[PDB]
C-alpha cells in the first residue's frame, strides 16, 4: 500500500529526443520496477530492480532512481518506444503500480485517407443503415468529418471512433460510422463524408449517390 | 517459448462466480512465482494475488479489494495457476492478466464483465466500395461488426494472412451495445481480383467469416 | 531456525559431485551449459548494502538452475542427469531462500562462462556456497533457515 505516482501523465516526444519518465514513491522503497506497454497488448518487463534492463529492451532505456522518486530515461527516442510505461513497487503488500505514462512518438503532418461505404445488402436488409467513412492514417490526430446528407449537414447519428498511433509508420486514424434507418436512409439520395485536417485547407470529401450515380 | 494462456473468462452477473484458469509452459512451472493482476481503463493496473513456489511453500497473497472473495490456487503438477472469483462486483471487472516470474512472463489476459446485461452477438456486415466506385492506385474494404455485448470481438483479415496495412478500431458504446469497425487497404490489382475475407468472433460463440464482396449492378 | 543450512547445503553438494567421479562412461555436454561464471576478488561488491548483494546471488542462483536444467536438458535418464537432479533440486533451496528473502523473484543474471564439463556446474553451485553465500549471510544478514 505504498502509492506510485508517474509523473507525466501523457508526453510527446520527437524521434530521436530525450525521453526522461518519471515515477515517485508514496514511501521510500528498495528498487522500482518498470513495464512497458502498448494498446492490444500485455504488459512486459522493461527494467527491473530499478537498472536492469529485462532480456529484449533496448539499450536506449537507462534505468534509474533510489529510495523515493526514480525514473526511466530513454537515451535517443526511438518509434517503437511509444507506449505507456508502468512503475510498480515490489515493496510489501499489495504490489503497486501508477498512473501510467503515456508516450507517444511526434511524426509529421499527414493526411487522411477517406473512403466512404454504403450501406450493405444485409445491413439494409435487416432495417438499418449505417454509413460509415474512414479516415484513414493522418497526423496530427485532430481531424475533422461533417456528414452531408442530400447536400445538408446531418449532426446526428453520428460516432468517431480513433485508432492509436500506428505500429509500422506512426499515424493517427480514425471510423466514422452515420448511423440511420431503412426509411431514413431511403428518403434521401446524396451521402457525403468530408474530412477537413489541419493537413489541407481545402476538405477531402468522399461521396456517394443513393441511387448509384 | 514460455506460455501463459489464461482462459475462463466471460460476463458474469453481479454476484456471481467464475474461475480463470492459466497454463503455462516454457519453463519448470513448479518453480515460480505466480500472480493474477487485473486492469481496467478507470481503475488501471492493480494486482490480484501472488502465489509462491512450493519452494516457499505456496504462500498466498491478495489486495484489499479481493481479499475473501477471490480463490487462487496452482496445480504445480499441471503447471496452471487458477482464480476462482467469487462474490463478484461490477468492479472486478477488466481484463485479468495470469502472470510470469515475480512478474517477468505474462499471458495475453482474458476480458472478465460482471454486469447485469446479457450476451448479444456482433451483426456482420461487409463494407464493399460502391456501385460507381473510383478504383485508384489503392483499395479500402470494412467490416462493420455490429451491436455486440460483452466486450471484445477479434477481428482478422484472411484468417491473418492479410495483416498489412489493415485498421480496426475501438469498439464504441451505444444504447448500451458496442459497435467496431475494421478497415483493410489492399492494392487495386489485387481485389476482388483474390478474396478478401474479415473474419471476427465475439464469445457469444459467434464466429463469423464475412466475405467482403463486390455490389451487384 | 538454522544456520545448519549453508553448513550443510555445501557438504550435501561436495557429495553430490564426488558421486558422479564414478557412474560409468562420464563425458562433457554437447552444448555448453552457461553457469554463473567464477567471479575471483569480490572487491566492489562486499562494499554494497545486503540487499543488492542479494539479489546477485539470486540473480545468479536462479541463472544456476537454467545452467543445470539447460543440462539436464541436453541428456537421457542417465546417471549424471539423475544426480543434475539431485543438485538442481539443492540449488533450489537456495532460490527458496533468497526468493524468500528478497521476497520477489528476480530473473537470472550476472556474468557466466560457457561449460561443457558436467563438473564446472556442481563446481558452480559450491563457489557460492563458499564465496557470496557464506560473505553474505554472515553480516547480520537475516538468511534462510
Amino acid at each position: 500500500q505504498v502509492v506510485l505516482t508517474q509523473s507525466p501523465g501523457i508526453m510527446s516526444a520527437s524521434p530521436g529526443e530525450k525521453v526522461t519518465i518519471t515515477c515517485s514513491a508514496s514511501s521510500s522503497v528498495s528498487y522500482m520496477y518498470w513495464f512497458q506497454q502498448k494498446p492490444g497488448t500485455s504488459p512486459k518487463l522493461w527494467i527491473y530492480s530499478t537498472s536492469n534492463l529485462a532480456s529484449g529492451v533496448p539499450a536506449r532505456f537507462r534505468g534509474s532512481g533510489s529510495g523515493t522518486s526514480y525514473s526511466l530515461t530513454i537515451s535517443r527516442m526511438e518509434a517503437e518506444d511509444a507506449a505507456t510505461y508502468y512503475c510498480q513497487q515490489r515493496s510489501g503488500y499489495p504490489r503497486t503500480f501508477g498512473g501510467g505514462t503515456k508516450l507517444e512518438i511526434k511524426r509529421a503532418d499527414a493526411a487522411p485517407t477517406v473512403s466512404i461505404f454504403p450501406p450493405s445488402s444485409e445491413q439494409l436488409t435487416s432495417g438499418g443503415a449505417s454509413v460509415v467513412c474512414f479516415l484513414n492514417n493522418f497526423y496530427p490526430k485532430d481531424i475533422n468529418v461533417k456528414w452531408k446528407i442530400d447536400g445538408s449537414e446531418r449532426q446526428n447519428g453520428v460516432l468517431n471512433s480513433w485508432t492509436d498511433q500506428d505500429s509500422k509508420d506512426s499515424t493517427y486514424s480514425m471510423s466514422s460510422t452515420l448511423t440511420l434507418t431503412k426509411d431514413e436512409y431511403e428518403r434521401h439520395n446524396s451521402y457525403t463524408c468530408e474530412a477537413t485536417h489541419k493537413t489541407s485547407t481545402s476538405p477531402i470529401v468522399k461521396s456517394f449517390n443513393r441511387n448509384e450515380c | 517459448e514460455v506460455k501463459l494462456e489464461e482462459s475462463g473468462g466471460g460476463l458474469v452477473q453481479p454476484g456471481g462466480s467464475m474461475k480463470l484458469s492459466c497454463a503455462a509452459s516454457g519453463f519448470t512451472f513448479s518453480d515460480a512465482w505466480m500472480d493474477w493482476v487485473r486492469q481496467s481503463p478507470e481503475k488501471g493496473l492493480e494486482w490480484v494475488a501472488e502465489i509462491r513456489s512450493k519452494v516457499n511453500n505456496h504462500a498466498i497473497h491478495y489486495a484489499e479489494s479481493v481479499k475473501g472473495r477471490f480463490t487462487v490456487s496452482r496445480d504445480d503438477s499441471k503447471s496452471s495457476v487458477y482464480l476462482q472469483m467469487n462474490s463478484l462486483r461490477a468492479e472486478d471487472t477488466g481484463i485479468y492478466y495470469c502472470s510470469g516470474w515475480s512478474f517477468l512472463y505474462w499471458g495475453q489476459g482474458t476480458l472478465v464483465t460482471v454486469s447485469a446485461a446479457k450476451t448479444t452477438p456482433p451483426s456482420v456486415y461487409p463494407l464493399a466500395p460502391g456501385s460507381a466506385a473510383q478504383t485508384n492506385s489503392m483499395v479500402t474494404l470494412g467490416c462493420l461488426v455490429k451491436g455486440y455485448f460483452p466486450e471484445p470481438v477479434t477481428v482478422t483479415w484472411n484468417s491473418g494472412s492479410l495483416s498489412s496495412g489493415v485498421h480496426t478500431f475501438p469498439a464504441v458504446l451505444q444504447s448500451d451495445l458496442y459497435t467496431l469497425s475494421s478497415s483493410v487497404t489492399v492494392p487495386s490489382s489485387t481485389w476482388p481480383s483474390e478474396t478478401v475475407t474479415c473474419n471476427v468472433a465475439h464469445p457469444a460463440s459467434s464466429t463469423k467469416v464475412d466475405k467482403k464482396i463486390v455490389p451487384r449492378d | 531456525c538454522d544456520l545448519r543450512v549453508l553448513s550443510k547445503l555445501l557438504r550435501d553438494s561436495h557429495v553430490l559431485h564426488s558421486r558422479l567421479s564414478q557412474c560409468p562412461e562420464v563425458h562433457p555436454l554437447p552444448t555448453p551449459v552457461l553457469l554463473p561464471a567464477v567471479d575471483f576478488s569480490l572487491g566492489e561488491w562486499k562494499t554494497q548494502m545486503e540487499e543488492t548483494k542479494a539479489q546477485d546471488i539470486l540473480g545468479a542462483v536462479t541463472l544456476l538452475l537454467e545452467g543445470v536444467m539447460a543440462a539436464r536438458g541436453q541428456l537421457g535418464p542417465t546417471c549424471l542427469s539423475s544426480l543434475l537432479g539431485q543438485l538442481s533440486g539443492q540449488v533450489r533451496l537456495l532460490l527458496g531462500a533468497l526468493q524468500s528473502l528478497l521476497g520477489t523473484q528476480l530473473p537470472p543474471r550476472g556474468r557466466t562462462t560457457a561449460h561443457k564439463d558436467p563438473n564446472a556446474i556442481f563446481l558452480s553451485f559450491q563457489h557460492l556456497l563458499r564465496g557470496k553465500v557464506r560473505f553474505l549471510m554472515l553480516v547480520g544478514g537475516s538468511t534462510l533457515c
